[PDB]
C-alpha cells in the first residue's frame, strides 16, 4: 500500500526499491505574447529516480524536443515518465530490478501501473511522505547537465557522494531530505550555508562539499535553523 | 401463450415473473402461472417469507420445453423441472386452468417493458454464462460469484461473464499504453466486439442479463459486470453510431424499471457521473441522461 512514517525503515532494507519523482519532467516559463496573450516555453526537465538505500540516482534528462507538436503536455508528461521508468527497469539485469517503485505523486500510479503490466511482481506504491525531490534542480551539477542537454540523455549519479563510508543509509537519506527541504524553502540561504567557507570544496566527482563529521553536524543545524526561520517568516511566528 | 405449473406451494413465498411480483401463502392452493408471452426469455424468481436470504430463480424459454416447479423439502427450495411427457403436462395444466388455480401473466397490451429489457437476451447465451448443461433452464441466486470475483469459490456454481479489466494486458497494447488507457476503443472494438462477442447484439445481451440478475436477485457481481460493460462503451472515443443509439434505449428502460428504493445499492455513482458528464459519450445518451436527472438527481 502507501508508504508512510510507520514503515520508514522499510526504505533501508535489502529489497531493491526506487523512488520516482516527476515534478521536474515538464517545466515551463510563462510569458506574454506580442498580442498580449499568454504562452508557455518549455525548458529541459528530468525524471528523478532514486534508490534510497544506495544513493544511486538515474537522472533521465527530458529534452524539450519531446514536447514538439504534442497536446495536453501535463498529462503526457506523466505517461512519458512511466514509459521511461519502465524502460529503465527493462534495461537493468534481473537481479538489479526493483521489487517496489514508490511514486511521490499519486497521479503517477495509473500511468506507471499500466506501463509495468509485464512486471506483475513489482509493487507500485504511493507515499504519505512529503519529499522535497522537486529541489533536485537546486543542486548545481544536476541543473547544469539538464540545461546543457541537446538530446535525451540518462546520467547516473550517487546522490550521497561517499557518505555511506561513514553513515548508514537511514542517516544519509535524512541528511539528503534535510538539505533538499532547505534548498526548496530558501535556495539562496541554503547555498550560502553550503559554500560560505571557501576552504571546503566539492570534489570533481561529488555533488556536495567535503565536510568532516563535525562540520556536517554544524551544517545540518544551520539547515534546520533556516527551515525554522522561514517557517516563522511565513506564518509570522 | 405458455404455462409454468406448480405441484403445490408448501411454504409462504414472494414469487416474481419478469418485472411482476406477488405473494403466496403457506399451503395456499396455488398451481402456477399461465399466459406467459411466447417469444422472450423469462425469469421466475423466489424470496421465502420466513428467510429473505437467498433470492433465487430460473431463466427459461417455453419454446425449449415444458417446465414446472415443485418444492423440495430436503434442499428447501422451489425447483424448476422439465416434463418430457407432453400429453401428461397438457392434462395437468388443463385441470389447473379449469379449476382457476393459476395467476395470469398480467401483460398490458401497450407495454413493451419486458421486450425492451430482454431485446438482446437469448437462452443459448444464458446457458453459456450459467453452466449446467443437463437442464434447458438456468438457476441464478443472490450469492453466486462471477469468474472475475473468484480470481480476485466453487467454479461449477459461478457466473461466467466475460472478464473486463481496464488495467490488464488484454486491454492495453504494448506500446499504446496511454492511448489505450485513455481511449478504450481498441479494447471495445477489436478485443471485445470483433474477438470475443462477435457482434454488438451478443455484447448487449450479456449487459442486459447482468442488469436483470443484479435487479432481481441483488447479485453484486452482476451489478459490477453491468457497470463495467457500460463504462467500456462510454470510455471509447470510437463507437458505431447504431450502438450508441441502442445503448441509450437499453439504459433508459433499465433506469425506468429499477425500483426507486434500490437505487442506492444498484447504481454506482462514480460510473454514472463519469459516463454521463465526463466520458467521450457524455453527449450521446440523451434519453438516459434525462431520466437519470429526473429520477435520481441525488446520485448525480
Ligand atoms: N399486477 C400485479 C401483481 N400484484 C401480480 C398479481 C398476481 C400475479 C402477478 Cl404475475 C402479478
Ligand atoms: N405428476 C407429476 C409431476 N410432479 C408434474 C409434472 C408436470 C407439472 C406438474 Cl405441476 C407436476
Amino acid at each position: 500500500g502507501a508508504m508512510n512514517s510507520s514503515n520508514y525503515a522499510e526504505l533501508f532494507n535489502n529489497d531493491i526499491k526506487l523512488f520516482v519523482d516527476d515534478t521536474n519532467v515538464y517545466r515551463v516559463t510563462v510569458h506574454k505574447t506580442f498580442e498580449g496573450n499568454v504562452a508557455t516555453k518549455a525548458i529541459n526537465g528530468c525524471i528523478f529516480t532514486l534508490n534510497p538505500k544506495t544513493g544511486h540516482l538515474f537522472l533521465k534528462i527530458i529534452h524539450t524536443s519531446v514536447w514538439a507538436g504534442q497536446k495536453r503536455l501535463s498529462q503526457l508528461a506523466k505517461w512519458k515518465t512511466a514509459e521511461e521508468v519502465s524502460a529503465l527497469v527493462r534495461s537493468l539485469p534481473k537481479e538489479e530490478q526493483p521489487k517496489q517503485i514508490i511514486v511521490t505523486r499519486k497521479a503517477m500510479l495509473d500511468p506507471l501501473e499500466v506501463h509495468m503490466l509485464d512486471f506483475p511482481n513489482i509493487a507500485i506504491r504511493p507515499t504519505e511522505l512529503r519529499l522535497p525531490f522537486s529541489a533536485a534542480m537546486s543542486i548545481d551539477k544536476l541543473s547544469d547537465v539538464v540545461m546543457k542537454a541537446t538530446e535525451p540523455q540518462m546520467v547516473l549519479f550517487n546522490i550521497y557522494d561517499d557518505w555511506l563510508d561513514r553513515i548508514s543509509s537511514y542517516t544519509a537519506f535524512s541528511r539528503l531530505t534535510l538539505l533538499l527541504r532547505a534548498l526548496k524553502t530558501n535556495e539562496e540561504s541554503a547555498k550560502m550555508i553550503l559554500l560560505s567557507d571557501p576552504t571546503i570544496t566539492i570534489k570533481s566527482y561529488h555533488l556536495w562539499p567535503s565536510f568532516t563529521d563535525e562540520q556536517w553536524i554544524t551544517i545540518e543545524s544551520q539547515m534546520r535553523d533556516l527551515i525554522l526561520t522561514e517557517y516563522g517568516r511565513k506564518y509570522n511566528v | 401463450m405458455n404455462t409454468v405449473p406448480f405441484t403445490s406451494a408448501p411454504i409462504e413465498v414472494t414469487i416474481g415473473i419478469d418485472q411482476y411480483s406477488f405473494n403466496v401463502k403457506e399451503n395456499q392452493p396455488f398451481h402456477g402461472i399461465k399466459d406467459i408471452p411466447i417469444g422472450h426469455v423469462h425469469v421466475i424468481h423466489f424470496q421465502h417469507a420466513d428467510n429473505s436470504s437467498m433470492r433465487y430463480g430460473y431463466w427459461f424459454d417455453c419454446r425449449m420445453g415444458n417446465f414446472y416447479i415443485q418444492y423440495d423439502p430436503k434442499d428447501g427450495l422451489y425447483k424448476m423441472m422439465e416434463e418430457r411427457d407432453g400429453a401428461k403436462f397438457e392434462n395437468i395444466v388443463h385441470n389447473f386452468k379449469e379449476r382457476q388455480m393459476m395467476v395470469s401473466y398480467p401483460k398490458i397490451d401497450e407495454d413493451d417493458t419486458w421486450y425492451n429489457l430482454t431485446e438482446f437476451v437469448q437462452m443459448d447465451k444464458i446457458r453459456k454464462i450459467v453452466r449446467k448443461d443437463e437442464n434447458q433452464f438456468s438457476y441464478v441466486d443472490s450469492s453466486m460469484t462471477t469468474v472475475q470475483e473468484n480470481e480476485l469459490s466453487d467454479p461449477a456454481h459461478s457466473l461466467n461473464y466475460t472478464v473486463i479489466n481496464f488495467k490488464s494486458r488484454e486491454a492495453i497494447r504494448p506500446g499504446h499504453e496511454m492511448e489505450d488507457f485513455l481511449d478504450k476503443s481498441y479494447y471495445l472494438n477489436t478485443v471485445m466486439l470483433q474477438g470475443i462477442f462477435k457482434n454488438s447484439s451478443n455484447y448487449f445481451g450479456e449487459l442486459q442479463f447482468a442488469f436483470l440478475n443484479a435487479m432481481f436477485f441483488g447479485n453484486y457481481g452482476s451489478s459490477l459486470q453491468w457497470h463495467a460493460m457500460i463504462e467500456l462503451i462510454c470510455s471509447s472515443a470510437t463507437v458505431p453510431k447504431h450502438m450508441l443509439d441502442k445503448l441509450d434505449e437499453i439504459l433508459y428502460y433499465q433506469i425506468k424499471t429499477l425500483p426507486e428504493q434500490y437505487s442506492d445499492i444498484l447504481l454506482n455513482e462514480r460510473v454514472w457521473n463519469i459516463c454521463l458528464y465526463s466520458s467521450f459519450q457524455k453527449n450521446s445518451l440523451h434519453n438516459t441522461e434525462k431520466i437519470m436527472e429526473n429520477k435520481y438527481p441525488e446520485l448525480l
